[PDB]
């Protein structure tokens, strides 16, 4: 009868819903706005209601690169998630949360203290996001490439558990690609700058952009014809056009130099991540490269990786890049499934346990 | 306090098969071993006796071509959990319909059988 709540926190978007559901019922931006300096102020706004009041608000992202940086704001996000979005009392439901890889032990405890002390939950569990994605793909062993709005991660997983020594971080993600698109569109005179104009450009990116199988060759053939050119209707009613920017933009994932970064591309970062793993399992990693996150939704991305990795890997090594259509919510879906299992009923951290052991209990109960 | 099927798991040498039914691990009738629903997901544990008295474990989670995501993910998780319950001494295997390893198919003398249909999704 009584199902549990599942929340996948993100640098840009929150995914919340109920276990047993095949998808999250609520998806809103991880933004918190407060007055910069009369009546129902109110005091603090969240999500879409905050973006609809930019004029009198100093907006902030509680999570930065997959990591919480403001707990006062993080607590506000969760409040809105429970009472305004889900319409469910936290004290009446278990709560499955997600966390980035290499999440400091301090944040795990803090996130636990809040759930029990502030929202008075009966139960709680925390899971690594990428591990949930692999589970949703129906795998116990594989390497996940999670790329969202604020951070990208490659994390090898073997028999259910991840390998921290081989996990690689990358401060290149969708928001950087958004900012990059705004920059190159000045080659057409289009002057997008405002935080409002940043959201419309974000849509152009998600609608028109695609991964070129061969960048140098794609650039040549695209310059000749006009089929590359696509139109996009601005919300005012004006119509602009976009051409090679469609694959120049998401190319920063493979060539961070376009953004002014000495970092390595995702194909190379995925390669190095696997190389750090024991030899006896590399085959299973190469043959189960799973994608998750919205930034991995670009058309023709698997075709690029599948061929770019083969260039680096042994000639004999079979390579399969998996691109599930639902991979925008693959993390959440993994949570929904896991927290629905008959066996998980005794893996929860209970209230009794917290009162007896405190926030430090999360380290021993969650992996 | 703990899942009865886990308590049954890997105690005697032989072959155990469970099917995922609505976010739960259910035993398959012994007289239906070898017959898999293409629309479901199964968990298989082969137990072998060693010279030193200990038991060897191999965990194969089988995924039908028409199985739903909740079933496929549950099988995976169940495999990890059953592996941990067995002190992690079990080797995990992902078996997809049509690409089953020789080891897996070799478990069945009369051969692997496919059947259409299956239990409904937990979604
Ligand atoms: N169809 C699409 N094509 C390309 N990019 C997309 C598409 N849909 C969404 N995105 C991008 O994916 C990002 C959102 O992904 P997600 O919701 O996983 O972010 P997140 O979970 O907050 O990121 P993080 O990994 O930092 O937590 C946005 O930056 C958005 O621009
Ligand atoms: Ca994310
Ligand atoms: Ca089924
Ligand atoms: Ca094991």
């Amino acid at each position: 009868e009584v199902q549990a709540l599942v929340i996948d926190n993100g640098s840009g978007n929150v995914k919340a819903g109920v276990a047993g559901d095949d998808a999250p019922r609520s998806v809103f931006p991880s933004i918190v706005g407060r007055p910069r300096h009369g009546m129902g102020q109110k005091d603090s706004y969240v999500g879409d209601e905050a973006q609809s009041k930019r004029g009198i608000l100093t907006l902030k992202y509680p999570i930065e690169h997959g990591i919480v940086t403001n707990w006062d704001d993080m607590e506000k996000i969760w409040h809105h998630t429970f009472y305004n979005e889900l319409r469910a009392a936290p004290e009446e439901h278990p709560v499955l949360l997600t966390e980035a890889p290499l999440n400091p032990k301090g944040n795990r405890e803090r996130m636990t203290q809040i759930m029990f002390e502030s929202f008075n939950v009966p139960a709680m569990y925390v899971a690594i996001q990428a591990v949930l994605s692999l589970y949703s793909s129906g795998r116990t062993t594989g390497i996940v490439l999670d790329s969202g709005d604020g951070v990208s991660h490659t994390v090898p997983i073997y028999e259910g558990y991840a390998l921290p020594h081989a996990i690689m971080r990358l401060d290149l993600a969708g928001r950087d690609l958004t900012e990059y698109l705004m920059k190159i569109l000045h080659e057409r005179g289009y002057g997008f700058s405002t935080s409002a104009e940043k959201e419309i450009v974000r849509d152009i990116k998600e609608k028109l952009c695609y991964i070129a199988l061969n960048f140098d060759e794609e650039m040549k053939t695209s310059e000749q014809s006009s089929d590359i050119e696509k139109s996009y209707e601005l919300p005012d009613g004006n119509i602009i056009t976009v051409g090679n920017e469609r694959f120049r933009c998401p190319e920063a994932l493979f060539q961070p130099s376009f953004l002014g970064k000495e970092a390595a591309g995702i194909h190379t970062t995925t390669f190095n991540s696997i190389k750090k793993c024991d030899v006896d399992i590399r085959k299973d990693l190469y043959g189960n490269i799973v994608l998750s996150g919205g930034t991995t939704m670009y058309e023709g991305i698997g075709e690029r990786l599948t061929r770019d990795i083969t260039t680096l890997a042994p000639s004999t090594m079979k390579i399969k890049v998996v691109a599930p259509p639902e991979r925008k919510y693959s993390v959440w879906i993994g949570g929904s499934i896991l927290s629905s299992l008959s066996t998980f009923q005794q893996m929860w951290i209970t209230k009794e346990e917290y009162d007896e052991s405190g926030p430090s209990i999360v380290h021993r109960k969650c992996f | 306090v703990e899942h009865p099927e886990f308590l049954k798991a890997g105690k005697e040498p032989g072959l155990q098969i469970w099917r995922v039914e609505k976010f739960d691990l259910v035993p398959v009738p012994p007289n239906l071993y070898g017959d898999f629903f293409t629309g479901d997901a199964y968990v298989i544990l082969k137990t072998v006796q060693l010279r030193n008295g200990n038991l060897q474990y191999d965990l194969h989670y089988w995924l039908g071509n028409e199985c739903s995501q909740d079933e496929s993910g549950a099988a995976a998780i169940f495999t990890v959990q059953l592996d941990d319950y067995l002190n992690g001494r079990a080797v995990q295997h992902r078996e997809v319909q049509g690409f089953e390893s020789s080891t897996f198919s070799g478990y069945f003398k009369s051969g692997l059988k496919y059947k259409k249909g299956g239990v409904a999704s937990g979604f």
